[PDB]
Parts: structure tokens; C-alpha cells; sequence
């Protein structure tokens, strides 16, 4: 699993049941320009996510932009009004009702 | 203002106007205010309520003068939609460290000083961010519960 | 060119906070990508640092520096080749059939290469993987290249 | 259109016709408006409603418009009668990807994009299929409840 | 001929999704079978390739090429046989008295010859197989013929 990350090439190892297999210092040549071809190819990938990974968030910005003002506005009222006597009033009388 | 909240103005307007003739003067507002226990209610109360209106305080001038008092009132079937959306998981109140974040990285009105604000008289869970629902009870009826 | 779209400054006039018609250039990034191109986020550091321009200290700009930073990024956009991103995944999983499981997805967006927050991943998950902890990614990348 | 369906567009006829002449003209339509809470209707939407109308707008004209928009309406106990033969064993809600599958695989009707569409106000529960009997509460009576 | 059954053209409006008066191809075998018609799967399958027809790649049709393909099936409605039905069934099962054993039935129709799906197995026992466990195949191959 491990393994998974990295811009090295994915080539130059081998797995088996008590251990890795590792090339050096051609293999270790190998995995070197390997790397740099997947900062090419991963580089690239990287960065639409990167790019897709913000588009979601203006979709979600926007969405959001009334449900704040709502929330923003609707607090402020009540902290004006709270302090009025004739909320004060509906308030206690508020129960009475059906 | 949805038709169910003018019902209940025109009910709390019908209790302070205690003379049933549609406009409540300043003897309706004491003796609405007798009658929840004020004994003491000064007539400089009473005036300064008054002086919020133009005219006679009749159904239209309280729903004017109350509208544009509660400009951004929000009823809490629309407090806890939005909150739902904050907590999309359902159940969980939502944590004190991402309403302050989301609040003010959104909008101006969601800026920090205004958060401790928020803070102070809704309590820790409720400042917080952590419960729920509480808020929403206390934004469209003031007061502890 | 104009094809002169006049409609990239009516954008940088929504995504200027000031109205002075200046976006700084740490915003540049992000609305390179709300213009319709895709550069990824070391192409824009390097790019930015080619031209002696730091981004760690305060910036502003003139629309006379991003319009042309907007046509460098515009001839990189040959490089959104769909197959390599579904074969991508399709080598990503076992069997013939197109489904991440949820968390290696997720981990693998938030920590291999360029960083993408845990937020941002969850809100690119959020509808294409069901309850069966399997993103079936033919339709998560043909809705991620919807936008 | 059952007898208890057509009772009820009487009684709403009776209620924005407020001059009881039988026909509903614009001011009827104005003050209905007014005593629901609407002091900003503009005469517009009046004429837009009166536009889809031939003549006056009497009982079987009133009928007749809501006869032709409501041409595949269905009462609550027949759409809960062929959600109960969807869940023959009773009590629980079926599952979205059964309905997603046995719209599409049956009819043209039950199509995807239009599934997609069925999810989007009918909530998940809803559009998943998995509850069921507030998606025949709000066809026969439409808006969140 | 007409006898012109003009409702071979209205259910034809009935099958095509599009409403463009046209049905493609892989729904040429199952639109014989609700016209009152059973050719096998490889018979409709082979005819298509006879015709140097591909159903691998997309399909249209038309009315003019799917009412001759039904009068050249509506000739094999002869080998529907009721006695070699019932005789089959009889020959799978001991004793004198027509029983097939539930799960003997399911797996033969699914694995032997053409693959019916086990769904469309469970749709043609379901009702016809009580709780012994024993398809009684002479009240059963009565209703399958009812359809």
C-alpha cells in the first residue's frame, strides 16, 4: 500500500512473501527518470483535482449565499428586537394562543 | 411574512387592544401590562412605544412598524433548514470553531466581534455551534426558555 | 483574441472584494480555473515565482497581468486527456468494473501530491458514492468534467 | 374527479370569490391575495391567471381549467394503494434503486433524467423510495409541509 | 397481410422510446414475443447475422424492415408444441404425478441452453411453487401457455 505514493517507478521493485525486491544503481537509474515522468503525468493529474477540488467549492459558495443572509439578517432582527416592549409582550403572550 | 405569523400579530394585537376597537392607545398597553402582572408600569414606557409610530398603533401600523423592525426575522422551520445543511450528516450540533470560520470567511455580518456576541448570551453549546435548535427557539421568541 | 471575451473581466469584477478592479494573486489560481482552464497548482507557483513574483507577500492586480497569464494557461489545456483519468482509476481497482472504494479515494485525494483538503474531498464524493462504499468513478469523472 | 375533489374546489371557489356572484374576476383575485398576506401582487400575475381562462372564471370554468392541468391527478389513498402493492409485505419504504429501475424498466414515464428530477424536491427518502406517504402528501398537496 | 393488423404498426408506437417511429434492433426479439410470436434467442440472432445485420453496434429501425422480420417468424409458431412441453417436463421428474422439485427447474432454466436470468426464473414459479417445494408443471406450463 505504501508504495502507492511517491514519483518513482513502479517498476524497479518487485514484492514477495518475506520482502521487497529493490534495484539500485542502473534500476536505480530506471525509477529516476521514472519519477520525473510521473510529476509530469502526476503534475498534470494534480492539478485538475486541484482545479476540479475548487470548482465544487464555488458550487457550494453559491449555493450557501442566501441561506446566510437569511441566517445574517434573521439574528440581527432579534437582537434588536428583544430589548422592545411589545415583543416582550407577544412574547410572554405568545403562549396564551392556539 | 408568511399568513400564519400575521395571525399571530393580529392575536397579540387583539390581546394588548384590550378595548376591541382596533387601535390600541396607551391605556390598552397598561393594562395589558397590568394584567401580565405590572403594577409598576410607567407612563414613559408607554410613550416611547407611541413614539415608534406616525399614528394610531391600528393592525397596518404595528405589521409596519414590526416589519421593519424584524427585517431579517426568520421563522425556525428556515433556521433549522439552514442548519441542516451546516450538519448535512443529520443529528450533530455542528462544532464552535466552524461556525466562527464559516461565518466570517463568508460574509461581513459573520465577522469575529459579532461572534462573541453570538457567544454571550446563546450560551457555549449554542455559540458554540455544537447544538441546535435552541437558537432557532430564541431568534423567533426571545428570552430563556 | 476577442474572439474577444469581454466576459473574463465581467468575472474579475466578481471576483474583486474591493471593486478597484485589481484580483491578488493568490486568487489567480482559482479563477484561471472558474475561466475554464485547469492549470495545476505547481504549474501556477512556478509560473508566478518564473516571473519574480511572490505570492508570499502582499500582491494586487491589474488586469493587464492576468489577462495575459489567463492566455499562458490556455495552451495547457491540451493536456485533459479523459481517458488517462478513467484508465487512471481503472488501474486503481480489482475486476471489471469501475468502483474505488470510498476511503482510498479519499486518502488518496488528500494526501498524494497536491493537497486537497478533506472538505473539498467530501463535497467531490457527495452524491456518486452510496451507502455500498463503492464510487463507481465512469460517473464520478464524467460529472467531474460536467463542470 | 371524485365528488369530495370537486366539493373542495367549490369550498376554494367560495374563498376567492369574495363578492359570492360565481364568477371570480380580478379583484377576487386581489383580495384573496391580500387576506393571505400578499400587499405586493402585481395586477400582472392577476391577468396571467385570467389569461389562461377563455371567459369568466365561474365554477365550470374553474373546473374545467384545473380538469386539463390536472389530467394525470391522483387522491392520496390510490397513490398509498399502488405503494402498498410496491411493498406488498407492508410497513417499509422500498428502496431507490428498486424504484429508479422499475420506473424506467416499465414505462417511458418512470425514465431516468426525470428520476433525477423526482429526487430533487422529494427529498431521499422520497426519491430513494424508501419512505413513502409524504411524496402522496405532497402530490395532492403540493409545497414542503 | 391484413387480414391487415394494422395494431402491429400501434404497438410499434408503444415500444419506441423515441417516438420517431423507429425500434432498434435489440428490441426486435422481444417485441416478436408480445406480437404473439416465440422464435429463439439464436433464431433471432441468426436471421439478424443472416441479413448481415450487426446488433453489436447501434441500431435503428424501421417499420418496413420489422414487419417482414415478423412474417418470416410468424412461420415457425408451429413448433410450439404443447404435448412435447408437458412430455419434457414429465421425463424430469419420477413417479406418476407432475412435480418438479424447485430448485431443479430454477437452475436448469438458467444454466441450460439460453441463460434465462434467475430474476426471470423467479418471476415464472412464483405462484405456480407453493412451500413444498414442488412446481406442479401441469398447471404450470397451462399458465405459461395462458400469456
Amino acid at each position: 500500500k505504501l508504495l502507492g505514493g511517491g514519483d518513482v517507478d513502479h517498476t524497479q521493485y518487485a514484492f514477495g512473501h518475506t520482502k521487497v525486491f529493490f534495484k539500485a544503481g542502473l534500476l536505480g537509474l530506471l525509477e529516476e527518470m521514472r519519477d520525473d515522468k510521473l510529476a509530469e503525468i502526476i503534475t498534470a493529474t494534480q492539478a485538475r483535482c486541484r482545479g476540479f477540488l475548487m470548482r465544487v467549492e464555488y458550487r457550494a459558495m453559491v449555493e450557501r449565499r442566501e441561506s446566510i443572509f437569511c441566517i445574517q439578517y434573521n439574528v440581527r432582527s432579534f437582537m434588536n428586537v428583544k430589548h422592545w416592549p411589545w415583543m416582550k409582550l407577544f412574547f410572554k403572550i405568545k403562549p396564551l394562543l392556539k | 411574512f408568511d399568513e400564519t405569523e400575521i395571525e399571530d400579530f393580529k392575536e397579540a394585537f387583539t390581546v394588548i387592544d384590550q378595548n376591541a376597537d382596533g387601535i390600541i392607545d396607551k391605556d390598552d398597553l397598561r393594562e395589558t401590562f397590568a394584567a401580565m402582572g405590572r403594577l409598576n408600569v410607567k407612563n414613559e414606557e408607554l410613550d416611547a412605544m407611541i413614539k415608534e409610530a406616525s399614528g394610531p398603533i391600528n393592525f397596518t401600523v404595528f405589521l409596519t412598524m414590526f416589519g421593519e423592525k424584524l427585517k431579517g426575522a426568520d421563522p425556525e422551520d428556515v433556521i433549522m433548514g439552514a442548519f441542516k445543511v451546516l450538519d448535512p450528516d443529520g443529528k450533530g450540533s455542528i462544532k464552535k470553531s466552524f461556525l466562527e470560520e464559516l461565518l466570517t470567511t463568508g460574509g461581513g455580518r459573520f465577522t469575529p466581534e459579532e461572534i462573541k456576541n453570538m457567544w454571550a448570551a446563546f450560551p457555549p453549546d449554542v455559540a458554540g455551534n455544537v447544538d441546535y435548535k435552541n437558537i432557532c427557539y430564541v431568534i423567533t421568541h426571545g428570552e430563556d426558555a | 483574441s476577442k474572439a474577444a471575451a469581454d466576459d473574463f473581466k465581467e468575472a474579475f469584477l466578481l471576483f474583486d472584494r474591493t471593486g478597484d478592479a485589481k484580483i491578488t494573486a493568490s486568487q489567480v489560481g482559482d479563477i484561471a480555473r472558474a475561466l475554464g482552464q485547469n492549470p495545476t497548482n505547481a504549474e501556477i507557483n512556478k509560473i508566478l515565482g518564473n516571473p519574480s513574483k511572490e505570492e508570499m507577500n502582499a500582491a494586487a492586480i491589474t488586469f493587464e497581468e492576468f489577462l495575459p497569464m489567463l492566455q499562458a494557461a490556455a495552451n495547457n489545456k491540451d493536456q485533459g486527456t479523459f481517458e488517462d483519468f478513467v484508465e487512471g482509476l481503472r488501474v486503481f481497482d480489482k475486476e471489471g468494473n469501475g468502483t474505488v472504494m470510498g476511503a482510498e479515494l479519499r486518502h488518496v485525494l488528500a494526501t498524494l501530491g497536491e493537497k486537497m483538503t478533506e472538505e473539498e474531498v467530501e463535497e467531490l464524493m457527495k452524491g456518486q458514492e452510496d451507502s455500498n462504499g463503492c464510487i463507481n468513478y465512469e460517473a464520478f469523472v464524467k460529472h467531474i468534467m460536467s463542470v
